[PDB]
């Protein structure tokens, strides 16, 4: 407990709403963080990404250098703004070799061509930074030159003008950048995925509109069980159909089929594998998805929460403290069926379930651990994160673990959190937790 | 037999009364050889001496104000008797029995939260109705009644909003050329207050905004309702009925993080000199717990009435959230105005009194018959109480010695009862026969001592009975 350093930044910028690990080919890790409310040169708040080096005394970092300034780009008789003011920058900071992409779901961008506009929606963009090469490009499947008037004709069809992109970031092994946005089509949701090689090859300075060949986004659907489900809320990379070669998909939806949620699972082509939807109503199932082995046998199982979920003990009293459903994928090609397990909650209005970050492995011996957010828990009311140690049979309902919120009220701790990533390479993750709320990252080493 | 009041005793008509209450004075001369004058009044019967001078006071109650109770027209009768007059002796102790009943109709306040979405236009109208058609179902049920609404659309934050062009945030209804009031999270119109005409007025002059996506922060709506007392007016004793209107998807907590909003709606108002939302755009959507909380604690029922396209949604909320209500909003109110009615014929009201003006000295003890009609000593409240039952209350009063007073008057006042029961209690400590007095009388030994009711007491010593054995003499061995 006293090996949890406090990583700082700029007074009032909500530092901590997204954490994530970076692993640049020098062989240095460092903790990208994104505060959405970044302070930059022009006393505006935008958005910051702090890549952080592992220091004992945390504090401030130097923010990385990244384009804050708005481009006014003209272009066959048309305006490429990139309106920059409130933008959010750092929802989702991933990395993968010496790439570092931070999404920015709320930068708007507008284009002006005569009186019709495109609008300055949340399309999303993010930025592809190589620090050894001092490449700063950008990449935004949603932006696009259809105006709002094709969209309204063609019945919303394929309407990308407030994806949201980057709500959910994930990279493939192969090396393939899969980015979820709830906000697409008409917030339905939507997921494109796109090799990070061809995207910087085709990048060019003073573009910010071209077409990728290599994109691939998800098939609409117009079945009205979608309609403000949001499609692509939590998205997940894994194997589920037997086939190693290609990589599997699984998107959970908290709001979909009338607030029900549910999780599908889809091949590579964004065709629908399987579908699993939650017991009980109204417990936002699907707000974040794991995919983990946690019997460990070589299928991965699915890992749901809800936090609104709500049990009752004693008196037939509904109270509200989370959940969390596992699947188990059965042996050989069978579908999936009903939860394998479901775990609850200790504390009252605790929102246990709200993020959930695979730990791999506690103990190194075999079975898999994972950890859950509780970000109002804890008797007082303010954070906790509860520590599952799993097995064979499943996961236990007792946590292994339990960790407080040691900021004051209204911090948030541990809304946001990610592991399965080693710092100082002791063999063992390293938990870091982007309390937003007091501006500040709590990074804390787990010893078994 | 010799008993209590023929020892310790036989020295005056006050001292001979106060040994016990169960003491007689024989005033006509008689034989002083058999220790006359105190003893039980069935032996001085049998001894004679009853020349309608017996003094044998006696503690009885006499009833000045004991209007009927209201059955049921300007009387308003809860406490029946009203004013008591009541006549003790030191230590003596005498029961009464009261009654109440309730009159006064239960009083109600009754909130109403509105949707002011695009999509709700269509519906709009509908809502309207339902909130001033329940507002006549409370008139003609119930006399005592507060009624207020807010109305909701979203919180004001992108994407919910338009944005560009710039007028969109004064007028985001620029695609369709058409002109609507700008959006906002929570906006309270009405407070509780008797005025139903205001109420009306307010509800129809109010519009109709545009947000763009399906589901509304109906939560942030409901907790500044339930969590607001000085603005909303509130009273605690009163029961509290909120009822919501919608047509399409309601926000739920955590879907601000796609507009970037993720600090919760914590049990505090924020609504203060400007009847809006402040910190609606940072503050998140409370979750069903929240709101359940809020209700249990503030005792506030809530009825979702909703279109029969979504029903099964509210359905199932209200099977998730204990003690609400679902009904259809549409044409016709009828499955919400059932369902109010049925909420409100399980109020439960509680008769509970207290005493007050009262010296510590007296002691007092009661038994309670409910409607049960099961006596149960030492409770002073049952529990359970309906308009119409009659309960009663047995209080036995014990007063030892005679208060220098005289003369007292206390009150019994039913708790949330205007009515109280006035009781005047007076005392007589000395003897009718007294006010003779005949300070001086031959009878005395030749008018030296004075003379009471047959016993001469005389000089600072002289006990006998002739007033002649004087305070050194009489000394017998
Ligand atoms: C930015 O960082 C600050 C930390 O410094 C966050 O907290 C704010 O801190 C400032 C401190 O200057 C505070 O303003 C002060 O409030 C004092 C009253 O509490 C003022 O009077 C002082 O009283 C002292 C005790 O009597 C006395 O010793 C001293 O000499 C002085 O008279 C003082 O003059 C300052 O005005 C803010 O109230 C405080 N803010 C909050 C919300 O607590 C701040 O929150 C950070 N910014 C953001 C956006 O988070
Ligand atoms: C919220 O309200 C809705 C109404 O709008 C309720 O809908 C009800 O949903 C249940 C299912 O949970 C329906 O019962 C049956 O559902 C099956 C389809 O589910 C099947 O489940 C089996 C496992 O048992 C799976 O193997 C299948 O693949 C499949 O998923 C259906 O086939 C049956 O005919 C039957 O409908 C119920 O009918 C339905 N009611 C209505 C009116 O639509 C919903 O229950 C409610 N939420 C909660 C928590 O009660
Ligand atoms: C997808 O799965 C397939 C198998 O299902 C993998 O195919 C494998 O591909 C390699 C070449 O990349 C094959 O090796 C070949 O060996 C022959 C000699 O036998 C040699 O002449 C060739 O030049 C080549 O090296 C390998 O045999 C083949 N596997 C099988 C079972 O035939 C493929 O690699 C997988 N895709 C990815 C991206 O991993
Ligand atoms: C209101 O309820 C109380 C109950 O506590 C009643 O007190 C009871 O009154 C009766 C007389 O009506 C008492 O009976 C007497 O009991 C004594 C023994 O204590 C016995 O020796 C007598 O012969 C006689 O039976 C009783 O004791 C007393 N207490 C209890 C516990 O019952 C009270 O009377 C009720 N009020 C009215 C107006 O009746
Ligand atoms: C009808 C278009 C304008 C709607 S709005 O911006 O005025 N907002 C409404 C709420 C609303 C939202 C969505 C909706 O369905 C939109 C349909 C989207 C269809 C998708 C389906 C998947 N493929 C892409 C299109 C209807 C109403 C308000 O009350 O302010
Ligand atoms: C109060 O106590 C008196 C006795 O002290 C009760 O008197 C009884 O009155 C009923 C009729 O009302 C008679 O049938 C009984 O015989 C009486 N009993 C006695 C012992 O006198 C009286 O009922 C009690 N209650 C009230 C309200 O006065
Ligand atoms: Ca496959
Ligand atoms: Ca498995
Ligand atoms: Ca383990
Ligand atoms: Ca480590
Ligand atoms: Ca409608
Ligand atoms: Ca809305
Ligand atoms: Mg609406």
């Amino acid at each position: 407990p006293v090996q949890l350093t406090f990583y700082a930044g700029p007074n009032g910028s909500q530092f901590g709403f997204s954490l994530d690990f970076h692993k640049d080919s020098h062989g240095r890790v460092a903790i990208v963080v994104g505060a959405p409310r970044t302070l930059g040169p022009s006393q505006e708040e935008t958005g910051g990404v702090f890549l952080c080096p592992w220091r004992a005394e945390g504090g401030q970092c130097p923010s990385l250098l990244f384009d804050l300034r708005d481009e006014t780009r003209n272009v066959g008789s048309q305006t490429l703004q990139t309106f920059k003011a409130r933008q959010g920058l750092g929802a989702s900071v991933v990395s993968w070799s010496d790439v570092i992409v931070a999404c920015a779901p709320w930068q708007h961008w507008n284009v002006l061509e005569k009186t019709e506009e495109a609008e300055k929606t949340p399309v999303g963009s993010c930025f592809l930074a190589q620090p050894e090469s001092g490449r700063r490009a950008e990449y935004s499947p949603c932006r696009g030159n259809t105006l709002s008037r094709i969209y309204v004709e063609n019945d919303f069809s394929w309407d990308k003008r407030y994806c949201e992109a980057g709500f959910s970031s994930v990279v493939t092994q192969a090396g393939e950048l899969v980015l979820g946005a709830p906000g697409g089509y008409y917030f339905l949701g939507l997921l494109a995925q796109a090799p990070v090689a061809d995207i910087f090859s085709s990048y060019r300075p003073g573009i910010l509109l071209w077409h990728v060949s290599s994109q691939s986004l998800s098939f609409d659907s117009s079945n009205p069980e979608y309609f403000d489900g949001y499609w692509g809320y939590s998205v997940a990379v894994g194997e589920f159909d037997g086939d190693l070669n290609t990589t599997e998909y699984v998107v959970g939806a908290p709001t979909w089929s009338w607030t029900l949620g549910a999780v599908e699972i889809l091949d590579s082509y964004y065709q629908r594998l399987h579908r699993l939807r939650g017991e009980q109503m109204a417990s936002y199932f699907g707000h974040s998805v794991a995919v983990t082995d946690v019997n460990g046998d070589g299928r991965h199982d699915l890992l749901v929460g809800a936090p609104l979920y709500m049990e009752s003990r004693a008196d037939r009293k509904l109270a509200e403290v989370g959940r969390v459903y596992l699947f188990l994928q059965p042996r050989g090609p069978h579908a999936l069926g009903a939860p394998s397990l479901l775990l609850t909650g200790t504390q009252l209005y605790g929102r246990f379930g709200s993020a959930i970050a695979p730990l791999g492995d506690l103990d190194r011996d075999g079975y898999n651990d994972i950890a859950v957010a509780a970000p109002y828990g804890g008797p007082s009311g303010r954070g906790q994160v509860l520590v599952f140690l799993g097995q064979s049979e499943g996961l236990r309902s007792r946590p292994s673990q339990v960790l407080d919120s040691p900021f004051p009220t209204g911090s948030a701790f541990g809304f946001s959190l990610r592991g399965a990533v080693d710092i100082d390479d002791n063999g063992y993750p390293d938990l870091i937790v982007g309390a937003y709320g007091a501006n500040q990252v709590a990074v804390y080493r787990a010893q078994p | 037999g010799p008993n209590i009041c023929t020892t310790r005793g036989v020295s005056s008509c006050q001292q001979c009364l106060a040994v016990s209450p169960m003491c007689a004075w024989c005033s006509d001369e008689a034989l002083p050889l058999g220790s006359p004058r105190c003893d039980l009044k069935e032996n001085l019967l049998k001894d004679n001496c009853a020349p309608e001078s017996i003094e044998f006071p006696v503690s009885e109650a006499r009833v000045l104000e004991d209007r009927p109770l209201s059955d049921k027209s300007s009387q308003v009768t809860q406490v029946s008797p009203q004013r008591i007059a009541l006549r003790l002796r030191p230590d003596d102790s005498k029961n009464f029995s009261i009654q109440v009943r309730q009159v006064e109709d239960y009083p109600v306040d009754i909130y109403y939260l509105m949707d002011l979405s695009y999509s709700m236009k269509d519906d709009l109208w509908s809502i309207q109705n339902l909130g001033t058609k329940l507002a006549t179902q409370m008139r003609k049920l119930t006399s005592n009644l507060r009624i207020g609404f807010g109305a909701f659309v979203d919180k004001p934050v992108s994407p919910y909003m338009y944005i560009s062009p710039p007028e969109a945030l004064e007028n985001p209804c620029y695609d369709m050329k058409t002109t609507c009031l700008p959006m906002f999270g929570y906006k309270h119109v009405l407070t509780l207050t008797d005025q139903v005409t205001r109420f009306n007025e307010e509800v129809k002059k109010q519009s109709v905004s545009r947000n763009r996506d399906a589901p509304e922060g109906g939560f942030d709506a409901i907790m500044q309702a339930t969590v607001c007392d000085e603005k909303i007016g509130w009273r605690n004793d009163a029961s509290h009925l909120l009822v919501f209107t919608t047509d399409a998807k309601t926000h739920i907590a955590l879907d601000g993080r796609l507009a970037g909003i993720v600090q919760p709606n914590d049990g505090q108002c924020h609504v203060g000199s400007d009847n809006h939302y402040s910190a609606s755009t940072t503050m998140d959507y409370p979750s069903l717990g929240l709101m359940t909380e809020k209700l249990s604690q503030k005792n506030i029922n809530l009825i979702f009435a909703v279109t029969e396209n979504v029903v099964n949604l509210y359905q199932n909320y209200s099977e998730l959230i204990p003690g609400t209500t679902v009904g259809v909003l549409s044409m016709d109110s009828s499955n919400v105005l059932q369902l109010i009615v049925d909420a409100y014929g399980k109020i439960r009201s509680k008769v509970e009194l207290e005493v007050r003006d009262l010296p510590e000295e007296l002691s007092l003890s009661f038994n309670a018959t409910c409607l049960n009609n099961e006596v149960i000593p030492g409770l002073k409240s049952c529990m359970g109480l309906k308009i119409g039952d009659t309960v009663s209350f047995s209080i036995e009063a014990k007063v030892r010695g005679c208060p220098q007073e005289k003369e007292k008057s206390f009150t019994i006042k039913p708790v949330g009862f205007k009515d109280s029961l006035i009781v005047q209690v007076t005392f007589d400590c000395d003897c009718a026969c007294q006010a003779q007095a005949e300070p001086n009388s031959h009878r005395c030994n030749n008018g030296n001592g004075t003379f009471e009711c047959g016993v001469c007491r005389c000089g600072p010593g002289w006990l006998g009975s002739q007033c002649e054995c004087s305070e050194e003499d009489y000394r017998p061995s």
